[PDB]
RNA sequence: UUGAAUAUAAAGAAUUAUUAUUAUAAAUAUUAUUUUAAAAAUAUAAAAAUAUUGUUAAUAAAAUUAUCAAGUUUCAAAAGCGUUUAUUAAAUGCGUCGGUCUAAGUAUUAUAUUUAAGAUUAUUCUUGUAUAUAGAUUUUUAUUUUAAUUUUAUUAGUAGCAUAGUAAUUUAUUAACUGAUUAUUAAAGCGUUCCAUAGAAAAUUU
RNA sequence: GUUUAUUAUUUUUAGUUUAAUGUUUAAAUAUUUAACUAGUGAUGGCACAGUUGUUCUAUAUGUACCUAUAAAAAAUAGUA
């Protein structure tokens, strides 16, 4: 990851957080606040892809189905996620990696890298399962 | 087994998914060779507890 | 060439020099004759060799006695590296009466880490052997069955495996 | 006690002055004593090992090397003793590196801090409290004002109360010179220039310590010439004739006629005193050539200091 | 390491040796990094 | 026998390019604060 | 006047006063120079005089538990030389009861002190003070089961075994 | 030419078993198991060097010391037989 | 020496040292190579340096370890950065009372600084050196020519 | 250690350029503590500072963190 | 893991190459990359009678060995044991000595040098640099620097000694351009000389 | 590892003063080997940079020819 702060990624930041060369900014008591709006659309509409493997929670019981995450997904907060919206209430022990996305060449030839996440197996307590009838 | 140093030949660690083949990682070609990290923790690193002073 | 202020404990041997002297080792079992017969040597590890100085000045005298080592709770305690003002030893303490704690300083973890990988290594030796003592010791145990099974077997077939000849040239106990 | 300083001669050559009743090692480093830090070896600002630029009295010798060992024994000295109260030599510490001998004094009000050790001294006296003379007991630190004509000092100190500063190598003596000047003393300093110590100086009585250092002090083995590292001292005459003008010439050269060190030490040449202090009377130069004797012979005031230099 | 290739002078005259002092030609565009200071 | 040839190296002389945030800081005003007035 | 008089030193270990201070001095008869020279020692001390075998009645100098009668190598056989006293053979300890007892680090060099029947660390037995190593602080250097100490002692002329060439 | 726990024996070794030379696994006859044994000393070879004669590298001086309290004195017992059958 | 085996390099291999990064922090900045306007010296360590060493002025034991060998000694004595001027407040010490106060309070802080003096001569040179030693220097017979101890002798002691 | 916005705590994340020389000297060398272990990056996919979930708190020796 | 966070197999010589990366830790895994029917050279040498240097610029410091891998002795020349890009009377280094320095470091000290330790001694004489100097130059020699052309006394001397030469004598060898000895005017060694001298390089004997 | 009364000192000494092989070689220095080897004073924290650093001094080295690299020129080359 490069550290270098651009210019210009600032001036992008500005565009969407307020109109910017058109609209003058929210005075800088709002800016600090948890009223200022992607600090609101936070607090009240978050914006996570905890998508599910299948691969570890089909046909074959398993105490341990195992998550992605999003990489600045930290452990206690996937309890609190599962906990508060999908009720999952018995989660012991996380356990977290770390995985560049997966990369390819596509057809074409660019090597179109897909963004990394963060594998986190949870350990449930009384293991869960999916059927798949054929 | 154990988190060392170690040569691992190309073939071993198992190939992208192929047109041919599909992803095979090192695993589940490999079982038995899967490093045990409760097997090493437990024996080669020095845990917290044992040096807890305070 | 990776300063050796780098490695946990100071490497155990120390190349050197001398474009005319060829020899891996460092020549210890000289650098102990020197240092345990002189006492001189190694400097007096500042406490064990103050406490006199302080001895003297409030008692009139020589110590005269053997000094505890183990420096005093309370003593060099602006130090931070101190490992040669004193012995090796860790700095000694707060001045206070609680139990003794070693400093977990970044050195002494590692001596945690070595007396844990000393524990493993002779272990993953000590039960190499121990199937290694099943293995060929019943290896053993089954090639004699082998034997007896051939040497059941090799009666009623008769094959008295000594070669073409009848039992009359051995019964003479020669060559033949 | 055989000769309280002894030329134990190890090896036939070398000869390191042992005293009986040297301190061991171990009752040597005291904590609240011992100054530690790396000396700048011959580095002077930009690194750039050279010595002093010619007119200055900073000293970064060119050729040195290893000025403070780092686990070498390097107590600190006192220099400053106090007039009359009682001392107490508890022991005669001998460190190589400073050849220097020096007691630790207990001083009467606890102070278990002091160096200098006069020549004679014996452990487990009291040496600052006078006899029925003036002052005079070897040891005892006397104002200049107390010393008689022709009797031994040492630690002189230069400007009162700022400290012993002349006379402190071993076995060195200032001698005094009976001037006629209304409020100072003459002394003759080992250098044989005579200079105007104030009287209220203060300086030790006595020799310095540790005679036979003069000579009776060689070393002559490798590993013991770690007492004083130092730099080679290459010759100045195969240094490569681009870098120092007295240089090659296919054998033995002799030297140039003036010689350089890089810029100039021509044999009696770069005498260096630049600023004379009010004191001084005559230097090491205008006495070098008389004796030790004839020195001490005159009565010195203000009209013997030559009005040029 | 370092080098600033003027030389350092006298702490009294603080600069000798201005880099025109030489008929030297340091165009932003002939060499780059030219242009003085003391202009 | 240098060492790094690898491609931490083949980013470092890549990525560092990039031009680093400028904000003409001006010189503060220490010994005469100018509010105090 | 062959002139490079000052040289390399080039001629050690190819002499006969050299041969003579080769050697090793060890327990065998080997009467002299007639001992291993560059090693210092042979190889495998054959010892079919006396089997030299590991007692039963044995147990750890330093710690007195039972030692493991020959199945490991756990314990530090030190056979100094024909010992009897300590044990029927030499002192015996297991690889971590090997400390000083007085200091309770290692034994630095591996030269011990049996300080009455406890081996004591030789500086310390000895009357020094400077208590800790660098390396390894509790646990010596030390090889297992005498494989540090055959390169002494014992080697196989143990006395006048003259039988060989008699009769 | 191999000892035990606590006993010996005697063997030559091949080319083909030099890996079980040093601590072979064996019977112990002074016990009733398959014990550990050592390579005390050397005991000759399996086979001629060339151009050599029948013992060209000799058992030892050691291993004949070995010899000569085996077989050597036996005066105990020509009795019940010397060499014959 | 004809022969280089270049084996005896290769062992404990240097750090990396990534040298594009200060040669990237120097163009992220306005400064070149820090051209010999520094150009250098080796700077001290936490550990050669010796606290508690009864030098150090007794104000600065950590921020002396940086600073030379030949500039700690001089370091000079400020303050503990909070200790406060010393402040002409109302607070009397517990039980020192008035009389005493309004006696005292009249002195000023050069009256009694004076006054000081002449008792810690009288302190010392009393009880304290009558007892043992001597603190003033005797004459031919062995009389004590001045009456006190010289203003030196004292300020040492 | 980044940091949220909101969050008083103090995290080492600077991209300033005086301190990028050792935020990288962090993703790519890793740290090797001198009692053995090799800290924050020990193996192959350096880590993203950016990515990282915000410091939640100081260190604490009883527990893990305050 | 019960730590939040964080990340765990793979180098460098251009290579999958000469190549144990020795920070550590011990000590019996029946761990697993090397074509093939010949004699020349050559790399190389198991084996084997005599002879022992007659080979050569010159034998002898010249791999391993279970037959267990080591030449002895005398003389002459030659210091320190460290350290060097064509590896040594190279350059270091202790002592002595010369000079400098009493407002940054202790004038039996530290700068700045010349030598070399140890043991004997350390000679004759000065035209210039330096010092001192007096408006400066020009003049000017207590010590120091450099010098001595017939300095040349001590001392060794055909010697790493400008030719003359294989020096003339003596030995030594069957044969002495070797080497050592005597003395001794050595093209112009020379008092820092000379002796003493140990593993080196020579010369013998063996 | 070791000789010696000796903490000094002989010296086990598998990476290095020699020799063979190699000679676009497995190597823009490797294989085998002689020698040497005792470093409480040193492969090594960071520190000195190009009319210059460093130098136990060899005009040696300061990133695999020190003539530093890198960069910028149209130097001169008709005077076989
Ligand atoms: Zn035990
Ligand atoms: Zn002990
Ligand atoms: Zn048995």
């Amino acid at each position: 990851w490069n550290p270098i702060a651009g210019k210009i990624g600032l001036v992008n930041r500005k565009a969407e957080e307020w109109g910017w060369p058109h609209q003058r900014p929210p005075p800088t008591g709002l800016r600090r606040s948890p009223e200022y709006f992607p600090f609101f659309f936070s607090r009240y509409f978050p914006d996570v892809e905890v998508r599910l493997v299948l691969d570890s929670v089909l046909n074959n019981e398993t105490t341990r189905p195992i998550f992605h995450i999003p990489q600045d997904m930290s452990k206690q907060e996937l309890v609190n996620y599962l906990k508060n919206i999908y009720n999952i209430d018995n989660v012991v022990r996380i356990r977290v990696r770390n995985m560049r996305g997966r990369r390819f060449k596509n057809e074409v030839g660019e090597i179109k890298s897909l963004p990394d996440y963060k594998v986190a197996v949870v350990e449930l307590d009384s293991p869960v399962s999916i059927v798949f009838k054929q | 087994t154990y988190s060392m140093k170690g040569q691992r030949y190309p073939a071993e660690q198992g190939r992208t998914s192929r047109p041919g083949s599909l992803a095979a990682s090192r695993d589940r070609m490999f079982p038995l060779y899967r490093r045990n990290y409760k097997l090493n923790r437990e024996l080669r690193v020095l845990d917290h507890r044992r040096i807890s002073t305070d | 060439r990776k300063a050796l202020q780098s490695y946990p404990v100071p490497p155990r041997a120390r190349n050197y020099e001398r474009r005319w002297s060829s020899s891996r080792t460092n020549p210890y079992n000289r650098m102990f004759w020197r240092t345990v017969l002189n006492e001189d040597f190694a400097r007096p590890s500042f406490w064990v060799s103050d406490f006199r100085h302080k001895y003297l000045a409030k008692h009139g005298m020589d110590y005269q006695g053997r000094v505890p080592a183990s420096p005093a709770p309370g003593m060099y305690q602006g130090f931070s590296d101190v490992h040669k003002i004193l012995a090796n030893h860790p700095k000694p303490q707060r001045e206070s009466r609680h139990l003794p704690v070693m400093p977990m300083t970044p050195r002494v973890v590692f001596e945690h880490a070595q007396e844990k990988r000393i524990d493993y290594a002779k272990k993953m030796h000590r039960d190499r052997r121990l199937v290694e003592q099943l293995r060929t010791h019943e290896f053993w145990g089954w090639y004699m069955k082998l034997q007896r099974v051939r040497g059941r077997w090799c009666k009623e077939h008769g094959v008295s495996s000594r070669g073409v000849y009848g039992p009359a040239v051995d019964a003479a106990e020669l060559w033949g | 006690v055989r000769s309280p300083d002894h030329g134990y001669s190890q090896h036939i050559l070398q000869k390191d002055i042992w005293s009986p009743f040297q301190v061991g090692a171990n009752m040597m480093s005291y904590t609240p004593l011992y100054y530690d830090w790396k000396g700048f070896s011959s580095r002077d600002y930009f690194g750039h090992r050279s010595g002093t630029n010619p007119g200055s009295k900073v000293l970064l010798g060119h050729y040195r090397r290893d000025e403070v060992r780092s686990w070498g024994y390097r107590i600190m000295v006192n220099h400053k003793p106090q007039k009359r109260i009682p001392k107490w030599l508890a022991c005669v510490v001998h460190i190589p590196r400073k050849k220097t001998f020096l007691g630790f004094f207990l001083y009467a009000n606890g102070a278990y801090v002091a160096e200098l050790l006069t020549y004679k001294q014996l452990p487990r006296i009291i040496y600052n409290k006078a006899f029925q003379g003036c002052l005079p007991t070897i040891g005892q630190t006397v104002s200049l004002t107390e010393v008689t004509y022709g009797k031994e000092i040492h630690s002189v100190e230069m400007y009162p109360g700022h400290g012993g500063v002349i006379c402190r190598a071993s076995g060195t003596a200032a001698v005094v010179l009976r001037g006629s000047e209304p409020n100072l003393v003459p002394l003759l300093l080992p250098s044989k220039e005579v200079r105007l110590f104030d009287n209220m100086c203060h300086a030790v009585f006595g020799r310095r310590a540790g005679v036979m250092y003069n000579k009776q002090r060689n070393f002559s083995k490798r590993s013991v010439e770690e007492n004083m590292p130092h730099r080679p001292k290459v010759h100045s005459k195969t240094k490569r004739v681009s870098s120092h003008p007295a240089g090659g010439g296919n054998g033995g050269s002799p030297n140039l006629l003036t010689p350089l060190d890089w810029r100039i030490h021509p044999r009696n040449c770069v005498k260096t005193k630049y600023w004379l202090s009010g004191y001084i009377l005559r230097g090491r130069q205008y006495n070098r050539n008389q004796t030790v004797a004839d020195l001490k012979s005159k009565t010195y005031s203000w009209a013997n200091r030559d009005p040029v230099y | 390491a370092a080098t600033p290739g003027v030389g350092i002078a006298p702490e009294t005259t603080p600069v000798k040796y201005v880099p025109e002092m030489l008929n030297i030609q340091n165009a932003k565009w002939w060499n780059g990094r030219g242009k003085p200071v003391y202009r | 026998f240098k060492q790094g040839q690898g491609m931490f190296s083949h980013q470092l002389k890549r990525i560092l390019n990039k031009k680093s945030l400028h904000k003409y800081n001006w010189d503060p005003l220490h010994m005469y604060d100018p509010r105090k007035l | 006047h062959g002139k490079p008089a000052s040289g390399h030193k080039v001629r050690t270990q190819h002499s006969r006063r050299w041969w003579m201070q080769s050697k090793a001095h060890h327990l065998t008869a080997v009467p002299h120079e007639e001992a291993r020279s560059r090693p210092h020692f042979p190889a495998y001390t054959e010892d079919v005089d006396q089997p030299m075998v590991v007692p039963d009645g044995v147990c750890c100098f330093n710690c007195d538990k039972p030692i493991d009668g020959d199945d490991i190598n756990s314990y530090v056989w030190v056979p100094s030389g024909n010992a009897r006293v300590p044990t029927t053979q030499g002192y015996f300890f297991h690889v971590k009861c090997f400390k000083c007892w007085n200091c309770k680090y290692r034994i630095i060099h591996n030269q011990f002190y049996s300080k009455d029947s406890r081996a004591w660390c030789l500086s310390c037995a000895l009357g020094r003070d400077i208590r800790v190593p660098t390396r390894r602080w509790h646990t010596s250097y030390v090889n297992t089961h005498r494989t540090g100490s055959r390169l002494t002692g014992q080697f196989f002329p143990r006395h006048r075994h003259q039988m060989e060439f008699l009769f | 030419n191999a000892c035990h726990v606590p006993g010996d024996q005697i063997f030559l070794v091949s080319n083909s078993f030099t890996r079980r030379l040093l601590t072979r696994t064996d019977h112990c006859p002074k016990c009733d198991r398959l014990s550990t044994f050592r390579f005390m000393s050397v005991s000759g070879m399996v086979g001629r060097m060339p151009y050599k004669p029948v013992d060209t590298p000799g058992p030892s001086y050691a291993t004949l010391y070995w010899r000569k309290q085996r077989s050597g004195k036996i005066a105990s017992q020509p009795l019940n037989e010397v060499c014959n059958k | 020496k004809s022969q280089h085996k270049n084996v005896l390099r290769k062992g404990r291999p240097h750090m990396q040292k990534y040298k594009e990064l200060n040669r990237w922090q120097r163009e992220a900045q306005g400064i070149t190579k820090w051209e010999q306007g520094h150009s250098h010296r080796p700077q001290p360590y936490v550990e050669r340096f010796n606290p508690e060493g009864a030098g150090l002025t007794r104000g600065t034991s950590a921020y002396a370890w940086k600073w030379w060998h030949t500039q700690y000694p001089w370091l000079p004595n400020v303050a503990p950065a909070d200790y406060v001027p010393p402040s002409p407040r109302g607070i009397r010490p517990a039980a020192w009372d008035d009389e005493f106060a309004d006696v005292v309070l009249s002195m000023s802080d050069e009256e009694i600084q004076s006054y000081l003096l002449d008792k810690l001569t009288e302190v010392i040179f009393a009880e304290t050196q009558r007892d043992g030693y001597e603190l003033r220097r005797l004459d031919f017979e062995g009389k004590p020519l001045t009456e006190l101890p010289e203003r030196r002798i004292i300020e040492n002691f | 250690n980044r940091t949220h916005p909101l969050s008083k705590l103090r995290g080492n994340l600077r991209r300033n350029p005086s301190e990028i020389p050792r935020v990288l000297n962090m993703m790519i060398q890793g740290v090797w503590h001198k009692s053995g272990n090799k800290l924050y990056f020990r193996g192959g996919k350096p880590p993203n500072p950016s990515t990282h979930p915000y410091l939640t708190g100081e260190p604490c020796p009883v527990y893990g963190w305050k």
